[PDB]
């Protein structure tokens, strides 16, 4: 029972590692996206965007 | 949040008119005096079916 506890916690421990980068890697490329898009001029200010 | 062809500024006021005018197109030869009696603003355009 004790290596079955310990073979739960650390596939339990691997889901959280795997979740926590993607989220970390989804969050930074989240941020850049909305920085390098956002507000463009409209058409009477200028021609181009 | 809006989007707007031209600042709505516009369609709502207008511009107090100064200065002097040119020649004229026949008789005594003068310039008119200008004042805030002119508007400069957007016109009306009617339109049929």
């Amino acid at each position: 029972s004790a290596i079955s506890n310990v073979i739960d916690w650390f596939n339990s421990l691997l889901n959280f590692q795997d979740t926590t980068t993607s989220n970390q890697i989804n969050q930074q490329n989240f941020q850049i996206a909305t920085l390098a898009s956002g507000i463009k001029k409209q058409q009477w200010e200028c021609r181009y965007s | 949040t809006a989007f707007v062809t031209f600042p709505e500024m516009f369609c709502d006021w207008g511009f107090a008119l100064g200065g002097t005018t040119g020649a004229q197109s026949t008789g005594t030869a003068h310039t008119h005096t200008l004042n805030t009696d002119g508007l400069a603003a957007l016109q009306i355009q009617i339109l049929p079916a």
